[PDB]
DNA sequence: GCTTTTTTTTTTCACAATCCCGGTGCCGAGGCCGCTCAATTGGTCGTAGACAGCTCTAGCACCGCTTAAACGCACGTACGGATTC
DNA sequence: GCTTTTTTTTTTCACAATCCCGGTGCCGAGGCCGCTCAATTGGTCGTAGACAGCTCTAGCACCGCTTAAACGCACGTACGGAATCCGTACGTGCGTTTAAGCGGTGCTAGAGCTGTCTACGACCAATTGAGCGGCCTCGGCACCGGGATTGTGAAAAAAAAAAGCTGCA
């Protein structure tokens, strides 16, 4: 029974989508909770399908690149896996966060 | 006198005359320069009462730089507004990072 | 006016999901601690950028967000987009 | 023969220099660098006296700041000497430099 | 030696101090060039915005408001010098 | 149990830094002076935008089948991290 | 310097994954059309700013003292990071479950457009005190020394916890 090596099907994820640019969020799920969120700040709102698909094209771009800042953050450290407290330094230093 | 009508300190007068000239609009209500003297008024008196109270702390009558600096990026509201902003002789808050301390 | 009260779509956002995002941005290997933490940071993204394009709404008395509420909306935060308008 | 041990003289000199406003850098040598510069711009430029003191606050405080975010990369790669390596990773997350 | 490479004029003395106020311990020998790297980079982009005004504003002064105002360009507004 | 080492802990002494007294003198905050222009005013005129009414876009709901993806568990390797030096 | 294994390297096939073509089909790039409303023409009038001339501000050069800071060198401690080692968190793959997506269907809130009318804000001329710069004063605040007090640590001394050896039962 053929078996791959732990890091050569994520290689393979890792060409597969920085070559495609398809949103990678189900368009639904995400479509929910935009619409879950806005709630908190007005009750009965209409979204054009443009301005939720503006937002997924927003939120994919601004997590995509913090991963980025964020895997850095884990070989700075001497790792291959991103842990939560390399996101959070990513965060830091963009001044995102306190 | 504007500024006595509408409560305030900050000149409702000249703020009016600084919008129309200062390429924001063709034209500028009645209301704008009054509520943007109170909320320019609102800013300044929070941070003053909070640089003013780091002065007696420190048993000084005039406030300086430092304690404007001290004020403000101790005010998580203030310091968010003001992040971006360098403050000339304000210096920067004491701390040291915990693993650096001994034991 | 028949029915639109929302759920808890926050795991909508699936670990499948997520791993993609990371893969695009070229991580190898990913903790198991991730995928809550970033479910966080996604929430506090949208909910800064919703009120502010809810903002941009309500101002213009409508009911309805634009693409161009959230493009003047995502300006403000410095995340300019391009290809929506504007 | 007394001798403190390495590292907490430092501590003294951060504790000294957080509590204090003053400019860190020699004010002379500092206007010399501001002319040497300016002249790849522009020739026989004068300066304003408050313009070159609002050329050091601006630098040290930006200075400062990258310490802050450079101490932290090298504390995050469990460390406590900062390093370029650190400076050059706070600015690839800063967006300073790609 | 001692010749026009102003850039030295900044001591490890004063490297030293900013990155006390900096919260930092322990300094790697490498750093005092890099952050002489740094600092010009930094100066070269700000100075060079602030003398494109002062060019524009036809004059061979350079004025505080020209720094101000590169700087604000560049970002790191500065309070307290005419802002 | 014993003795014999490293390590850990406690105790003692050295030294900066702070704060309390005593002081002096410089320099700019503060406030008054004397002039000036920018704020105020009532008048006149034009159109911005409130409003109300009308059109019809497009946003929201609902369904049922198809199948791609998410899901959860079994399996073991290479990673993270502790320790040493 | 060996003899005996582990460590690292090599070569040989099996297999999956990705790659590249032509074929096929759908739809949106491209473009033509006819009508509109915004760019252009040709005119007028008023003032923004270019320009010359003069004022005096503040930038530069220089110099000669007095330190405080930079400097270079001796010395060693605590650090960075290399090397080892061990447990399991993570990746890979499977069978099972889920619901996203698809395309269609039916309803209307509300986006967006229109026409109407007037409340309001720009424009003006006349007046005038609020706020400007200039200048004088007087006490806040920097800086002084003496000595007590309190963080802040380093060393040296005590205690404890491991390291190695035992002397019977
Ligand atoms: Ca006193
Ligand atoms: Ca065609
Ligand atoms: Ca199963
Ligand atoms: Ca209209
Ligand atoms: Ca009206
Ligand atoms: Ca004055
Ligand atoms: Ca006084
Ligand atoms: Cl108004
Ligand atoms: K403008």
């Amino acid at each position: 029974p053929h078996r791959y090596r732990p890091g050569t099907v994520a290689l393979r994820e890792i060409r597969r989508y920085q070559k495609s640019t398809e949103l990678l969020i189900r368009k639904l799920p995400f479509q929910r909770l935009v619409r879950e969120i806005a709630q908190d700040f007005k009750t009965d709102l209409r979204f054009q399908s443009s301005a939720v698909m503006a937002l997924q094209e927003a939120c994919e771009a601004y997590l995509v690149g913090l991963f980025e800042d964020t895997n850095l953050c884990a070989i700075h450290a001497k790792r291959v896996t991103i842990m939560p407290k390399d996101i959070q330094l990513a965060r830091r230093i963009r001044g995102e966060r306190a | 006198t504007r500024s006595s009508r509408a409560g305030l300190q900050f000149p409702v007068g000249r703020v009016h005359r600084l919008l129309r000239k200062g390429n924001y609009s063709e034209r500028v209500g009645a209301g704008a320069p009054v509520y943007l003297a109170a909320v320019l008024e609102y800013l300044t008196a929070e941070i003053l009462e909070l640089a003013g109270n780091a002065a007696r702390d420190n048993k000084k009558t005039r406030i300086i730089p430092r304690h404007l600096q001290l004020a403000i990026r101790n005010d998580e509201e203030l310091n968010k507004l003001l992040g971006r902003v360098t403050i000339a002789q304000g210096g920067v808050l004491p701390n040291i990072q915990a693993v650096l301390l001994p034991k | 006016r028949h029915r639109k009260v929302l759920r808890d779509n926050i795991q909508g956002i699936t670990k499948p999901a997520i791993r993609r995002l990371a893969r695009r941005g070229g991580v190898k290997r990913i903790s198991g601690l991730i995928y809550e933490e970033t479910r966080g940071v996604l929430k506090v993204f949208l909910e800064n950028v919703i009120r502010d394009a809810v903002t941009y709404t309500e101002h213009a008395k409508r009911k309805t967000v634009t693409a161009m509420d959230v493009v003047y909306a995502l300006k403000r935060q410095g995340r300019t987009l391009y290809g929506f308008g504007g």
